[PDB]
């Protein structure tokens, strides 16, 4: 891969009282051409781990296949739920992949978020793993997971990697990251987390040309990994001066 | 024999491979492994009667049933190392197939590839053939169940019920007394326990619960590999012991 051709825009992941909330718009752009409008950019690695990407779709798919087979081998060797790999383990694996490809100067044109639950003490979902049937889609309350038991990690093209209470890629690193550094707080409820993420996505939709308002939300919780129903974010302009007709401005000068 | 049985790459004057025949003897002298196709799934059982004198082994730690993609059972009878090697190759083939085509490898393709892998070691004068018989099985709603047995010579055959290892003749005779295509796996567990108790003379009601491995793929387990829970196994064990004690 000499460079990005078909690309995905930013992803946002945050911690809240019940786990991880990760959001990305379902759009992949072939330059300035929004060719694909229903693309999946968040993938499930196992019952406690998800991966989001921003950048080249081909490299993201390559990494997703690598992680899928890593999970299958883990499941083959598993004897107890403690044997399942953790988000930290997958983050280390992806960071090593990126570092080696940097050394070879054959990078993956991607920024990756690896998020999930770094613990097995909140449920028994990994006692019996189902890969091809999702029983989630019969409702018990969510479990309040400790912040220290959750994991969000970032890897970039040069192999730079770290973790935090919230991670952003792409253009989100400006708008969503400013809003999160201002307003994020620990133990947010699901609705509060969704409201914060929706504000960030709305700002991104207004100020980023490669984004859409068709949003995919994924929750990693004690119930497992849940994909929400994709929804159109309502995004209205915040000023009437935008809508004011141009013919009502003075006809002389540069009023545009 | 007569100098013709010291290598796997030489035929005897009667066109036989005595090394493979000796491997067959070794496998027949080993622990028992059976697979049974039922109405709603397949049950795989392993009787490790050879360890009835190893009283310090961690309970139920020794297992001879594995899975490939979480929906293909694979068990064996023979050398643990050779079987582990073959299972690793089966997992490798499944991984390569998924990488190439983005779908799970079909069971018959996997069986053929494993048969070729096993057969390749019976061709040269510097390699040791695998001393293991493999059982590879799967079940789903549309196709019902598929069971294949691969012999050490690379021959794969399809069955609706198979037994390999020691006492396999008695186990087959007891299994063939009923049609399990119209019996459920939960009901077949008790029959298998009775068969074990009657056939294996080294097995008793005391050691039944720690020298037997039980896995299945069935509707209850969502057609994915599962180990039968002790909560389901214990009542069947008790019923089988009760019946055999009655008679």
């Amino acid at each position: 891969t000499l460079g990005p051709v078909v690309t995905g825009t930013s992803v946002i992941a945050i911690k809240y009282k019940h786990g991880i909330m990760i959001a990305a718009d379902r759009k992949a752009s072939y330059g300035s051409y929004a060719k694909f409008q229903n693309v999946e950019r968040i993938f499930k690695i196992n019952n406690k781990t998800v991966m989001g990407f921003s950048g080249e779709l081909a490299d993201a798919q390559y990494l997703h296949e690598l992680l899928t087979r890593k999970n299958i081998n883990n499941l083959s060797e598993k004897k107890r739920k403690e044997d399942m790999y953790t988000p930290q383990h997958y983050h280390s694996y992806v960071s090593r992949v990126f570092y080696v490809r940097k050394n070879r100067i054959d990078p993956l044109f991607n920024n990756i978020i690896i998020a999930g639950i770094n613990s097995q003490k909140y449920d028994n979902n990994d006692d019996n793993v189902l890969l091809y049937t999702n029983k989630n889609n019969n409702n018990e309350e969510y479990k309040e997971i400790h912040k220290d038991d959750l994991y969000i990690g970032f890897v970039d093209m040069h192999g730079t990697n770290f973790c935090d209470d919230y991670i952003t890629t792409g253009y989100a690193r400006y708008f969503a990251l400013t809003l999160l550094r201002d307003h994020y707080k620990d133990n947010m409820t699901e609705e509060e987390a969704r409201i914060l993420i929706n504000e960030c996505l709305r700002i991104l939709y207004f100020r980023d040309a490669t984004s859409s308002n068709f949003i995919q939300i994924v929750k990693v919780t004690s119930k497992g990994v849940e994909y929400e129903e994709p929804y159109i974010l309502p995004c209205v302009l915040n000023s009437a001066d935008y809508v004011y007709p141009s013919t009502l401005l003075p006809p002389a000068g540069c009023m545009w | 024999s007569a100098g013709y049985d010291l290598s796997v790459s030489t035929f005897s004057p009667d066109g036989r491979l005595y090394q493979v025949e000796y491997i067959y003897k070794s496998i027949n002298n080993n622990n028992t492994a059976l697979c049974l196709e039922c109405k709603d799934g397949i049950i795989c059982c392993c009787i490790n009667s050879n360890m009835d004198k190893n009283k310090m082994i961690k309970k139920n730690s020794y297992n001879r049933i594995y899975h490939v993609n979480n929906n293909i059972i694979i068990t064996y009878s023979g050398f643990d190392g050779d079987a582990r090697n073959i299972i690793d190759r089966a997992r490798s083939e499944a991984n390569t197939y998924y990488y190439n085509f983005h779908t799970n490898i079909p069971l018959h393709i996997l069986v053929n590839r494993i048969s070729l892998y096993i057969h390749a070691y019976t061709l040269y004068w510097h390699m040791r053939p695998f001393a293991a018989s493999i059982i590879i099985s799967s079940f789903n709603e549309k196709d019902k169940g598929d069971i294949y047995c691969i012999e050490p010579n690379g021959a794969c055959y399809k069955y609706s019920g198979i037994v390999i290892g020691k006492n396999k003749e008695m186990f087959k005779t007891e299994i063939e007394k009923k049609d399990y295509k119209d019996i459920n796996v939960r009901d077949a567990i008790e029959d298998i326990y009775k068969f074990i108790l009657t056939s294996d003379d080294h097995m008793n009601k005391n050691n039944l619960q720690n020298l037997v491995n039980f896995s299945w793929i069935c509707k209850e387990s969502s057609y994915e590999f599962q180990n039968i829970h002790e909560e389901i196994l214990t009542p069947a064990l008790n019923k089988a012991v009760e019946y055999i004690e009655k008679l």
